RNA sequence: CGCGGCAACGCAUACUAUUUUUCUCCGCCAAUCUUAUACCGUUGGUAGGGAUCUCUUUCCUACAUGACAGUACUAAUACCCAGGGAAACUGGUCAUCAGGCGAACUGCGGCGUUCUGCUGGCAAAACAUAGCUGUUAUGUCAAUGGCUAUUGGAUUGGU
RNA sequence: UUGUUACGCGGAGAGCCCAACUGUUUAAUAAAAACGUAGUGUCGCGCUGUGGUAGUAUAGCCAGUGAACGCGACAUGAAUC
């Protein structure tokens, strides 16, 4: 046997795009098949963790997939994972609630002068 | 080239006015495969020799049928 | 003679700053009329500069790569302005700050960017308030009238004590000047022949000429100790 | 077993660079690798990321400290200076 | 003790997270072994409307969409506010059946109590509830 | 002509603009685990050819399936969720370690990336024997290791 | 009595001189003790500045996406005394 095989594409050098793997054909012939690139896929802002419920494919072929599988259902579905969204609800409530209670406070405190 | 499990769903795919031919073909374990051609895909249907006779009749008359 | 290595740094072909991985120009936001809160999004390290930078957000989000005081942390709220209180972080004008305290990245002109006291583990000290001009002492010793309206970050710059540790190997200094610029290694002037440098030549290596030259001395001629009002071991004083 | 008697962390350098320099770096190389106690999440896993920067792993936060320790003495004095003036008035 | 019927809440996580709610029946069961409380809420809020273009554009932004859900105590954030009579009781009188199953049966409630709850927005009462919050 | 799940998330949904974020996307070195390919192996087997004074149930060749598309349960590690509520500290790695900012542990949890099996592509092709004058026959099988290497990937550490 | 069988695989020790060390160098007679280096020291300058360059356009270029724990100019050449 001789199991050595040529590169098919005219680029010679061993770059990240020009990488191969040996494969058996139907005809008992070893041959170069070219490796498609790895994808990390969507990490989140804050912390820097992998969100769940989406494949790491290319974002161009993420368009060809269904609108279901592009996203997670919640508010800030893609961008922010779960517990960071919980914290944004709690803070943006109580920042606004303290500011709303400040308008109640400055209403209530100034009425003491009249009575 | 997709496979299709149900014989009922095959006959829905046959009567689309896409399909150019069906191919009958003997297989291992005394089965046979009805390979419906469509413009996009090639829908195969594995079947046992119990329900082999009925399916051919089920197929639309207009569609051409090439035996192998 | 040939043109000497001191003269050749001007023409500036190979002697340029290696400015590729540098993240941006470190300065304040422009002045624009009180008090404005600003979250530290993150603190990052840029190559060449020994200090960190801290990227602020004055949320639109307006950004500003400010140079980092020590004790800043991520998601601290920095407060630029007059009526901001004293914390290590905050950016006050020199009217407001107390004298006899250590400040960082102080501007020369108002609305400028920040000028004096920028490198790691340095700080301008404040002497006293005249009226308009808040007098401050720079890290060297020298003292400078600077206008009270212009801004300065509070505290000492981060990354202090980097030259405390020596670099044992030539390779560590190779990686040091890769980020900065080509100026290394230095071949000494005595070693070179007479045409290349002033100190060069002779059967035995030696300087020969006095080796200490005026401000009036020309390009090509200014080599060695320039206008040295003292030399030798600085014993006392 | 302890295996070097004297040297410690500077055993990597071998016979090179002199006795006085390896004494100096022995102090500093122990400092910059050591995990330090966090303020914010509490836990003891504050490593050195770059020169001035000290990332906590478990927080996901960072602080600006010294080059080879997270607390410079001179910067720690500046806190005490601005404390006494703020506490006054 | 805190989880009564007459109290507003905010949803912490889920599909409806951020959005407003009120408790109905604060309960262990054999169906689901944890603390859980059946809630009302609102999905799409009524936006503000200028009186230019009467009738037609109003009756869209008028209409308020609802939801019902059997939610854990951890995933709801309790609030200051309480409901202030018979009307509060009526909306929560029937709701478990819709929650349990059958879309048509549950859609009969949400079509009904959309019309009932909207007439409280007509009066400008429960002014906190029908207003959203910005993140 | 918007619904399921306590939740992680699932499933059939538009367009213009502004802003924000992500993928594209990134140094070097070291270790562990694992597909694919090659090679060496224990178990047999059948096809043809080589060898033979003697010996050798022998020796050699052959024993194979592409991009692409699908959905089973086996079983992994990463991360997250529900219950659970930990010093007589427990769990875990080749190694460092992890945990009341919530561990062990239970779910026929969620999800990503790899994996085994079963198909479609698919035997109609290709290859090897046997025979007829272009084509007809059989056959390409069954079991299961790698302490070996290279490649892709995973889990990490150090500088 | 021979065996890392062929193939492949350090002769070793004791003095003295120079440079500490890895590294660089006269392409084509010199690879060194020369150059380099870490370490040590001196001098200049707080930006309308300092060390250059550039050339008639009141051109703007380099250090400079810089600021004395810095930039530039030299001399010595690890440590120990």
């Amino acid at each position: 046997v001789d199991n050595r095989y040529t590169l098919r594409r005219s680029l010679g050098f061993h770059t990240i795009r020009n990488r191969v793997a040996p494969v058996r054909t139907p005809g008992n012939k070893l041959v170069a098949h070219y490796i498609a690139k790895r994808q990390n896929g969507p990490h989140c802002a804050e912390t820097g963790k992998r969100i769940n419920g989406i494949k790491c494919v290319k974002t161009c072929e993420l368009r060809r997939m269904k609108k279901n599988q592009r996203t997670v259902s919640r508010p800030y579905g893609g961008v922010y994972c779960g517990s960071v969204v919980k914290d944004r609800i709690i803070n943006a409530f109580m920042e606004e609630e303290a500011r709303a209670a400040q308008e109640r406070k400055m209403a209530n405190e100034q009425k003491k002068k009249g009575k | 080239p997709k496979q299709v499990t149900t014989p009922k769903e095959f006959l829905a795919l046959a009567a689309r006015s896409d399909a150019k031919w069906v191919k009958v073909k003997k297989a291992s374990d005394d089965n046979t495969k009805f390979k419906l051609r469509t413009t996009k895909y090639l829908y195969t249907l594995s079947v046992k020799p119990k329900f082999v006779e009925l399916v051919q009749n089920s197929i639309p008359e207009s569609l051409e049928v090439i035996v192998l | 003679g040939h043109i000497v290595r001191a003269q050749r740094r001007g023409n500036g072909s190979v002697f340029q700053a290696h400015t590729h991985h540098r993240v941006g120009p470190a300065k304040f936001r422009a002045l624009d009329a009180s008090v404005i809160s600003g979250m530290v999004k993150e603190i990052i390290h840029d190559p060449g500069r020994g200090a960190p930078l801290a990227k602020l957000i004055y949320k639109g989000f307006d950004s500003a790569l400010v140079i980092a005081p020590e004790g800043i942390h991520t998601g601290q709220f920095i407060k630029c302005g007059a009526q901001a209180d004293l914390h290590i972080g905050n950016i006050l004008p020199l009217a407001q700050i107390p004298e006899g305290t250590e400040i960082c990245n102080v501007e020369h002109r108002p609305g400028d960017g920040g000028r004096y006291g920028r490198c790691s583990g340095d700080s301008c000290r404040v002497i006293g308030h005249t009226e308009n001009y808040t007098r401050i002492q720079l890290p060297s010793g020298r003292k400078a009238l600077v206008s009270n309206i212009c801004r300065a970050t509070l505290g000492i710059v981060a990354g202090g004590g980097r030259p405390e540790k020596p670099l044992l190997k030539a390779g560590n200094v190779h990686y040091k000047y890769k980020a900065k610029r080509h100026t290394w290694p230095v071949v000494c002037g005595i070693k070179m022949n007479p045409v290349d440098h002033r100190h060069g030549g002779g059967s035995h290596q030696h300087m020969g000429a006095p080796g200490t030259v005026a401000r009036s001395a020309r390009p090509g001629q200014k080599l060695g100790l320039i206008a040295s009002r003292r030399t030798g071991r600085r014993r006392g004083t | 077993a302890r295996r070097t008697k004297k040297v410690g962390i500077c055993g990597k350098y071998g016979v090179r660079y002199g006795a006085s320099l390896r004494k100096t770096i022995k102090k500093i190389e122990i400092s910059q690798r050591k995990k330090y106690p966090c303020a914010f999440c509490g836990k003891d896993s504050v490593k050195r990321n770059a020169v001035g920067i000290w990332t906590c792993t478990k927080c996901g936060k960072a602080v600006a400290g010294g080059a080879y320790t997270p607390t410079t003495p001179a910067a720690l004095t500046a806190r005490a200076a601005y404390k006494r003036i703020r506490e006054a008035q | 003790s805190l989880l009564q019927a007459g109290r507003f809440v905010v949803m912490l996580q889920g599909r409806h997270a951020g959005k407003k709610a009120v408790v109905l029946a604060a309960y262990g069961t054999e169906d689901r072994k944890f603390p859980y409380a059946i809630v009302m809420g609102i999905e799409k809020y009524p936006k503000k409307v200028t009186k230019d273009m009467p009738t037609e554009v109003l009756v869209k932004k008028t209409q308020v969409k609802l939801f019902v859900k059997a939610v854990n105590f951890n995933h709801v954030m309790l609030t200051r506010h309480n409901v202030k009579e018979d009307f509060f009781k009526k909306i929560s009188v029937e709701k478990v059946v819709a929650a349990l199953k059958d879309a048509p049966a549950k859609k009969a409630l949400l079509t009904e109590y959309a019309a009932v709850l909207r007439q409280k927005y007509l009066n400008n009462k429960m002014a906190w509830f029908f207003k959203p919050l910005q993140f």
